[PDB]
This record gives structure tokens, C-alpha cells and sequence, in this order.
């Protein structure tokens, strides 16, 4: 009786694609443009006779939403709601005023970070009421949400899996998108926790479809003047020949050596190629001999396909035990095909020294909104209050950042610094590197923000500072 | 007199019962007619 | 507050066994005796305080259903109904007549092929009404359906997700039963499309050792459950961090997780074996999606104990040498990884693998050769990492028994013997890279003042060949310890202060 | 004639809320009637098998 609808993903299995006429489905997206594209394709994939409506926060849906000429419904009805939570609260009655909702598909494309301010309890109540209304009217609702940080909200959605008939996510990974289907319920059954890869070609979302295990291939420098432990050890002078011989290997163990910082970039490429051509059976280890690494470079090597990076603090015996640790293990993580999108994450700010208030806030906000950066680990935002007897300009005189991604600003008797990729524990060392005199004889108090939400809130409270309260270095 | 009053009562009792059973229908039709969209305003059927 | 009931299957994951109050679960079973067995085990599997009621047909439930004296609720209330469709319709209000079904568990054990006469639409309406009733009354319903053939009914139930929290089937296949879970939903997520092999051992249903990676929901993939000592007084880095005072509490919290990183802290060697047991339990109960990390804070680990922790199920042991930032990077290095190694059922074997010699000091030639041979014939020890066999030739000034006087092993697995002017010594679980360290610990500090040259064997074939050559030595050339009467005088100017070799200066005349 | 129509209207009026409240509270009426005695038929409690 009640028809089944289809999600806007090409070449998707019937178990994960259909949408019977009763229920609510939720979809998360990383960027607003991707949400709009998915909404347009979902409109385009439907049958000619089906009933479809689109509700968008953005004004003039006639300008941002389109139809397919070849197939799709003859007409779709657009709705616009003001930027108020009361719009979502009244949605059901407001639609009842204008449509009879029997077998009607509602695509709700919210604005960017639209669901960020909705409280947890009211979101739960909204989901429950929408499920009840959908089952009563035999209508289906698809919710498409372009957001940035929804971990708590995603946990809420997972806990409310009874109200939802399906939860999926689309994450941007440079050249391909990752479709994470938490669960999907249809007339063909229930599916649980699939991870799939989807790519956009011409604006269309299409799904992208024992012998030497004990062998150990290692650089000579890994064994600090030590005999080969077993028959299974081959010793190589540099990582180049090691890469060439590992190309042929299948499930062998490869141990690179990091002596110099300049090797990090080519090592990354080597690991990438070795993890692409050769599958998850191979085990890639990077033994760091001299202190020639940052946390960011280690994250890059881990993303490029290294099992783990062994620090230089660990002596040889611990490194050998760690080599024993990775045995029998497969590399389940995803390595993006594009290599430049990984190296671009090494330094995303590219601004040094003093910045005015507005440029500082814009730069830090832009870095915070970057999807291709570690969560809660993008940097540390610090506000320093100078002791009485010295001004913020004098504190700016005694402040010389050394890295590229470190920026400063002065305003409202505060010196506000941002240090990129620095962790909260290693903050005082950084401050000692920056200031000539000890931090403690120059500043009275320290406020620190290092989580994404905290930094965003501090930035939104830092734009409220009216001008003429900002500061510049004295010429 | 009393007899016709009882007849009218009898008429009205299931009449009001059927009217209550269709509460949802009545609300839906009244919402269609009155048409007070407070926050969600249809921008328009697009081709 | 509401209870979480459990299905009567042993060794089954919490994902597929918990049944929270407020739902309807459907069970298709092959044989009536199997149905009654499952019903009885499910009755016995509940908490003592749990209120459970059973509904049966065509029999007296007081005689066919049994309660266990060791496990299960104290008392259950039985119900029997005539083999009629009217009973299936009236169930809700008939039960409401007697007891107010708040936080109760109703086991619906039907007659053979009882749901064969119920039409499709009325069955769907019944499922919807039962879902509504269960939600309202905060009670759970477990329908156990004996059926010779319900393929169409199974398909209808497959479409009917919105009225059931779980649909499962149990089919007998000659030697084992296959548990086919179409979908199962509890407080821990949604599982779907799993085929399991179960067997009835001593009348109790159990999972065969095929756990593999079947914990489909990974809702807590970002949660980091760590000991408070792992962060050296640093703030919790993210909201995903939950700190704990000790490993015991952390273990209790982690037994309910799915894919959360669990970081233990090791500070004393006394805490290695129980940590190993806990890790074994966790990896045996919570599958391969979990990330178990052991973080050393002070020097408290050997290579053998690290191997024990790794073989119990831990992904990585972080040395105390690595500072906190490196440790956090290593924590994030293991994200999204599955533990694909094999963890045995018996922890006793793993515990015994940590010390396979248990013999210290001097040995006869026979005892030494046999002990080393038995150590290298144990198929539970790392290859080419069992130990180091070293033969020492003394300097011309000293004999061999005197050199025996000069060696005092400290660890339990270290043995030595004298024969053919050769002091040969086996140090168990010693790598070739750190042989000098061991020799310095068990000899006076400069070893070139007691031995001219040495020969080292650290590979299994090499040590076997050396033992074969040593067994050929004539018994007349074997050595014996010198009696304490003559060994009182130091051979060299050194003395042993319990565990330290101190070198005593002696008078001499310069040239 | 007029008085007749007036009384008819009055009866109509008074009896419309009657059938409105009879349906509105019907579920509670049924619940109470079950509570009092009803008829607990079909499914019959066997006993408390301790
Ligand atoms: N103690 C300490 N000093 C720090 C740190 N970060 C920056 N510096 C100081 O800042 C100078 C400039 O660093 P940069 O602008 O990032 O420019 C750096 C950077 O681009 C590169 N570099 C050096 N080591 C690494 C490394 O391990 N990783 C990466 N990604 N780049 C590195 O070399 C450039 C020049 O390095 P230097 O000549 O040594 O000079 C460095 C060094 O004196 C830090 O974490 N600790
Ligand atoms: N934003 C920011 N953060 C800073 C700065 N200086 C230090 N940090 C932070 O402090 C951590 C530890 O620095 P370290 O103890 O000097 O220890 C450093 C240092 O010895 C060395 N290193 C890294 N980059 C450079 C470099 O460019 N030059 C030199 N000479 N050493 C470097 O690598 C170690 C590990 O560095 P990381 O893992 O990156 O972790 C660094 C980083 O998070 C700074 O100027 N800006
Ligand atoms: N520097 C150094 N000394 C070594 C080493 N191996 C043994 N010793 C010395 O040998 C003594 C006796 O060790 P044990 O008989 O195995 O008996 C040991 C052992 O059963 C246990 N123990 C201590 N630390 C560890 C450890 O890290 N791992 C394990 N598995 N047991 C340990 O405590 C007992 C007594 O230990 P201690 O009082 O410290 O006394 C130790 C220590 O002084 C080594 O690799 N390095
Ligand atoms: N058979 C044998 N091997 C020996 C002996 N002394 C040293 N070794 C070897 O030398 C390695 C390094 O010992 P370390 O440098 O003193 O460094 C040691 C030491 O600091 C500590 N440790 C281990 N056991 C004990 C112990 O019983 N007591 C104390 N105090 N520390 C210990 O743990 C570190 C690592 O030990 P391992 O991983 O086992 O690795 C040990 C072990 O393979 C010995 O008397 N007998």
C-alpha cells in the first residue's frame, strides 16, 4: 500500500537505499554545499508520481534547489522557515496548514550549524513527535544536517534509535567521501554499522566499490650496532632500497629509520605507496632514532599508513618488543588516495607574529572550522593578563613566537596568543620558548582554551569587544 | 413532547460520538481552511 | 532504573543478550523441547529480584517449566491459556486483570505451530499493539515460537521492525544449532544479520569459541577510559576522556564498553598478573573492537611480562621512557584498529610461559643440558628469543671452579655449569643486545679480568647444536663446586654484598 | 411551536457535550470497568511456581 522512497546515492544496495513511507531518517554532512547537492540528487532520484517537499532554512529555495529534467517528480513544494527554533517546533502544524501528508516525503535541509543550539531534551522530544506523526500520516522524513562538531548530538541520535529508522553520515576526506551508516531499517531488514566510500563525479554521488609473515625488513640504523636477531632479518642501508624490496613483500614487517627531519615528507609518500599497492597484511613501523619529529608529522605518518611510530626515547629492547607487538595485526584504517590532502594538514595557518583583533579572530575561527584537522587538538588559545606596572604593548615587546602557526593580539588589557597544534600539557614549555623573562613575572593570570567548543565560544565572546579597545605595537 | 425530546437526544448522542471519532479529521480540515502558518511559509511550488 | 533482562544464552555478548524493559522480542525455534529448554534457561538467567511471568498453552506451566535453585528469580507467576486466537487477542487485558505489568518480563511460549492460523494483517496489528503496550507499561515480552516452517511469517516479521526490538531464529543442523539474529536492539545499539553456532552442553546453551569481531555497534569509539595516573596531572584533553582512580574501577567500567580505548597504568611488578587477568577477561568478553593499552609510569616491566600482556589481548604497552605527549600520540595511533591475534581460553598457560625454567644457580652437566633442551623444546616461547647461551674461557691466572665462585646469578631462570675448562651459562629471556648488561650484573664489573674470550649462541638451531656438542663431553671433565672451606678466600679482589660485586683494593708495589 | 423548537434546541445542545464527554472519557470508563470486575476470561493464572 504505502510506497517506498529512495535515497540520493547511486549504485547503492536495496537494503541500504529504500525508505518505506512510514518513519524518520537522519543524514549528517560535513559541508553545506554537499548537503545541498545530496538534497538535489535525492529530489532527482524519486519517481514521477511521488510526492516530495523540501524545507530549507535558507531563503528563496527556488534559487538553491533544482529538479532533474530526465526523471524525478513533476513538481516539488518548497517551504522556508525563519532562523528560529520555533520553526522546527511548529513544522508539523505549519505543514498541516498547507499539505495533506499522506505518503509525502519531506527533505529538510537545515542551515550550517543549525542544530548546534538545540537542547538535548527538546531534540529528543522533537524526534519522538516526528516519529509519531510520520507513522500516523504514513509520511517519511529525511533530515539532512550540515554540521561541524556533532559528537554529543550524534550520541544522542544513536541513543534515540527507536525514533529514527536510519542514521548515516558523510565525511569529507579530500578526494572521496566516507558514508558511515549507523543503521538502516527497511522492508528488506535492518543493516548495522557499514562504512562505505562515495565520490562526486559531475555533481552525482556514486558509490566507489601467509608466506612472509615472519619476515622482517629493516634499516641498518634500527639495530644500533647489534647482530641480526634471526634468520628473518634483512638489513638495508637506507629507506629507499627498503621501499623497493618491500614493494614485492606482502605480509612482511617494514621498519624505517628517521634520522633527519627532511626525511619526513618522502617517508610519508613511501608509506602511502606501500599501503596502497600492498594491502592491510603488511606492517609498517617507523623507528625514530634521533629527535626529528613533531606530533603533526607523526599524525601524518599514521594517516599515510604506518602502524605506529616508535619514539627515540625507547631503547632498542623496547623497540624490538614493539615490533613483536604489531605481529598478527591488520591495518583497518582508511588512507585517502590523494596525498596532497594529507600533507596540507601539516601547517594550516601560515601566519606569524602580531595580528590585529579581527584578523586574529578570523584566522583562528577558520582553523577551527577545518574538517581535515584533528578534533580537539588543533591548538591552544591563551589569554594573558599583564601584572600591574606593565602594559599589553610592553608584553607584546617581550613576545617573539618562533613557529609559523603562532599568532598574537592585544586588546582590552589582555595578550591573547594562539599556538597551533600545541597540546595543553606542553604549553609552559612553549611559553618559555616565546618569552625572554619567565611567565609569572610578566603576567598575573592565565585563561586557556584548548577544546574546539571552548575556543569557538571564546572567539564569539572576543568579537563583542568594540574597537578602540584593540591595540597595535607602538612604532 | 417528552417522546420527541428523547428521540432528539437519541439522534444527538451517536451524532456527537461520531463527531468525536473524527476529531483528527476535523482538526486537519480546519487547519487547511484557516491556514495559519506561523513560521514555515511555503515559498512556492518550483518547476 | 528499569531492569535489563537477559536472554538465556551463555557467553553471548551483551549486545545480543540484554533486553531492556519496554519492548517485544521474537524468537523462532525449531523444536518444542529446544523451546522449553531456552525458556527455562531464560527464566534461570534473570536477577533474583526480577519479576518474571510465563504464559503457555495446552499444558500446566507448573509442571513443564522449572526454576533453578542457584540462579534465577525467587518466584515466578505462571499463566495458561486455551489454544485459541481469542487468547492471542485478549492477552494484554487478561494479564492486566491480575498484576500491574510494571517492570515485568512475560515469556510467551506458544503451542507447536500456534502462529500458523493468524492472518498477516491481524499479526501486524497485534505486533503494533504489543509494542504500544510494552512501551506504556515498561514491561518486556519474549515470544518463543516453535515452528516447523514459518518462512512467510519470518519474512513478515523481517519487514516488521517498527514493532519488535529483536527478531532471531534458532535452527538445528545435525550436530550444532545456528542462531540467526535478523536484528537485535538493546541499550547498546543495533546488531543485524549475524549467524552464530551454538551448542547445548549439559543442557545449557553456549557460544562456541567463535567470537571474532561481532560487536557491530561502536557507539563509544571515541571514549577514552584511562587511569588518572596516565595523564600526569594534565587536564582531560577532550570531553571523551573519563579518568579513573585505579585499574579495578576502570576494569569494572570497561566491561560495559564496546570500542572505547582503555588505558591502564602499571607502577609495580606486583600489579602485572592481575592486570593480565583483567585484560584477558576484557578481550574474551568485549570482542576485538576494543583498544586496550597498558601505560608504564615507572620501571615495572620486563620483556617477558610485556609479552604476557600483549598475548593476553593488549594492543600496545607504552614504555615509561616515552614522555606524555608521545604516549598520547601512540594512543591516537591505535584508533580504528581491530585486534586480530588469537587469545587462548586458559590464562594459566600464558602465566606459566613467563618463567619455564624455575631453576637457579649451578647445575650438573646433565641437568644443565636437559633444562636448556627442555626450554628450547617448549612450543609456547618466542622463536630465537628464549635466551642466551654463553661459554666463557677463563684468564690464565684463574681456574674454572674459581670462576664458578665468581658468578652469582640473580634471576630464577639463570643457570651455569663447569666442564672442559669452559664456564657455560644460560640466561633465560635475554637478548643478544643486552648480554653484557647481564654478565656485568652477575660478575665483577670488568669481565675481561676473569675471562679471555666468549662464545655466544642466541638462536634455537645454534643452541641445539651447541647442546649436542656439549652432551658428547666425557663425564671425567665435568666440574663440581668448590667447598666453602676453600672458597672462603676470594680468588680475585672482589666481594659480594648480597647483590653487588664490590672490588676490594689490595696492596701492591709499583715498578 | 416556538417553545417546541426552543426545547428541541436545548435538548440538542445539552446532549451534544453528553456524547462528547462520553467518547472523551471512554477509555477511562473502560479501564475503571475492568478494574471493578469485568470478566478475566481466556488466560488463567496457574500459580506462583516458587
Ligand atoms: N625547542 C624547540 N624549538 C622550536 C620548536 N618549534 C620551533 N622551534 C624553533 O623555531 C625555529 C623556527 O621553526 P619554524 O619556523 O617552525 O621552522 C622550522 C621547521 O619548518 C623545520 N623543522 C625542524 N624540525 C622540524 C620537525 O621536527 N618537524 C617539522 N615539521 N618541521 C621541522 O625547520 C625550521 C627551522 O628549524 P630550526 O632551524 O631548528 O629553528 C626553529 C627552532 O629554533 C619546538 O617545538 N621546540
Ligand atoms: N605552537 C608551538 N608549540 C610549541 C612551540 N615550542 C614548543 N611547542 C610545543 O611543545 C612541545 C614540546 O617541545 P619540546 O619540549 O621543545 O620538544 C620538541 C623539540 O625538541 C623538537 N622540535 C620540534 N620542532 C622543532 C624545530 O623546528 N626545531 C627544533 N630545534 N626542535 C624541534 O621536537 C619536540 C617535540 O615537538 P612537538 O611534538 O611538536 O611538541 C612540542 C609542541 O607541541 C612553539 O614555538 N609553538
Ligand atoms: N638492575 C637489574 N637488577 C636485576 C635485573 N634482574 C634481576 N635483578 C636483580 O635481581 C634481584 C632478584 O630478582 P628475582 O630473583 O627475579 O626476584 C625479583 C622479581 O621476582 C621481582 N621483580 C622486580 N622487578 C620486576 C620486574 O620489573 N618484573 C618482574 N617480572 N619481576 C620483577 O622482584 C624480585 C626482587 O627484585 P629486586 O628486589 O629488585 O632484586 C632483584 C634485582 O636486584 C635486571 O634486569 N636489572
Ligand atoms: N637473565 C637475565 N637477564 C638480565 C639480567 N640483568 C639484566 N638482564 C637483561 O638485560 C636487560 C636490561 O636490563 P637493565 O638494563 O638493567 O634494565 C632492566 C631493569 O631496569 C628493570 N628490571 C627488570 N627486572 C628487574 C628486577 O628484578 N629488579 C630491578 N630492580 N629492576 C629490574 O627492567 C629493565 C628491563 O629488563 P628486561 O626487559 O628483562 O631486559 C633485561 C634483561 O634481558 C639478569 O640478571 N639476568
Amino acid at each position: 500500500v504505502d510506497p517506498v522512497f529512495s535515497i540520493g546515492i547511486s549504485s547503492l544496495w536495496d537494503e541500504l537505499r529504500h525508505m518505506p513511507a512510514g518513519g524518520v531518517w537522519w543524514f549528517n554532512v560535513d559541508r553545506h554545499e554537499d548537503a545541498i547537492s545530496l538534497a538535489n540528487q535525492t529530489i532527482a532520484s524519486q519517481a514521477e508520481t511521488a510526492h516530495v517537499a523540501v524545507i530549507s532554512m535558507d531563503s528563496d529555495p527556488a534559487k538553491i534547489f533544482q529538479l532533474d529534467d530526465s526523471q524525478g517528480p513533476e513538481k516539488i513544494k518548497l517551504f522556508s522557515m525563519l532562523n528560529h527554533e520555533k520553526g522546527l517546533y511548529y513544522l508539523t502544524r505549519d505543514l498541516q496548514c498547507s499539505i495533506d501528508p499522506h505518503n509525502y516525503l519531506f527533505i529538510l535541509v537545515c542551515a550550517n550549524n543549525a542544530w548546534q543550539n538545540i537542547p538535548a531534551e527538546r531534540l529528543r522530544s522533537w524526534l519522538d513527535k516526528m516519529n509519531k506523526w510520520s507513522r500516523l500520516n504514513h509520511c517519511s522524513l529525511l533530515v539532512i544536517n550540515p554540521g561541524n562538531n556533532n559528537d554529543k548530538q550524534f550520541s544522542l541520535l544513536l541513543e534515540e534509535y527507536r525514533s529514527l529508522f536510519g542514521l548515516a553520515s558523510l565525511r569529507f576526506q579530500g578526494d572521496q567521501h566516507l558514508l558511515d551508516i549507523a543503521f538502516w531499517c527497511n522492508e528488506k531488514g535492518v543493516s548495522a554499522r557499514q562504512q562505505l566510500s562515495v565520490q562526486q563525479q559531475n555533481g552525482i554521488w556514486t558509490l566507489v566499490q601467509r608466506s612472509d609473515e615472519k619476515r622482517i625488513l629493516s634499516n641498518v640504523a634500527v639495530l644500533e650496532g647489534a647482530p641480526p636477531l634471526s634468520e628473518h632479518w634483512q638489513l638495508f642501508n637506507n629507506n629507499e632500497v627498503l621501499f623497493n624490496e618491500a614493494r614485492t613483500a606482502q605480509a612482511a614487517t617494514v621498519v624505517f629509520s628517521l634520522q633527519q627531519n627532511a626525511q619526513i615528507e618522502p617517508l610519508a609518500r613511501s608509506i602511502h605507496t606501500l599501503r596502497r599497492q600492498r594491502g592491510s597484511a603488511m606492517k609498517i613501523l617507523v623507528r625514530e632514532n634521533t629527535a626529528s619529529l613533531r606530533a603533526t608529522d607523526e599524525r601524518l605518518l599514521l594517516a599515510c599508513g604506518a602502524n605506529m611510530v616508535i619514539p627515540w626515547n625507547a631503547p632498542l629492547s623496547r623497540c624490538l618488543t614493539m615490533i613483536e607487538s604489531v605481529q598478527g595485526q591488520k591495518f583497518s584504517r582508511y588512507v585517502p588516495e590523494d596525498i596532497t590532502t594529507l600533507l596540507s594538514m601539516t601547517q594550516p595557518l601560515k601566519l606569524r607574529g602580531f595580528q590585529k583583533w579581527d584578523v586574529f579572530c578570523n584566522a583562528v575561527n577558520n582553523m577551527m572550522n577545518n574538517p581535515l584537522l584533528p578534533a580537539h587538538g588543533k591548538g591552544v588559545l591563551v589569554a594573558l593578563r599583564p601584572v600591574p606596572g606593565i602594559r599589553v604593548e610592553q608584553a607584546l615587546t617581550l613576545c617573539r613566537p618562533n613557529r609559523t602557526g603562532d599568532i598574537m593580539t592585544i586588546g582590552g588589557n589582555r595578550l591573547v596568543l594562539f599556538l597551533s597544534f600545541c597540546r595543553i600539557n606542553d604549553l609552559d614549555t612553549a611559553l618559555n620558548h616565546i618569552f625572554p623573562l619567565p611567565t609569572g613575572d610578566i603576567f598575573s593570570n592565565r585563561m586557556v582554551w584548548f577544546e574546539d567548543d571552548q575556543i569557538s565560544a571564546e572567539l564569539v565572546q572576543m568579537r563583542l569587544l568594540a574597537p578602540e579597545q584593540w591595540g597595535m605595537p607602538l612604532p | 413532547i417528552i417522546e420527541i425530546i428523547v428521540v432528539c437526544a437519541l439522534i444527538f448522542f451517536p451524532l456527537g460520538y461520531l463527531a468525536r471519532h473524527s476529531l483528527r479529521r476535523i482538526r486537519d480540515t480546519l487547519r487547511l481552511f484557516f491556514a495559519k502558518p506561523r513560521y514555515v511559509k511555503p515559498a512556492g511550488t518550483l518547476r
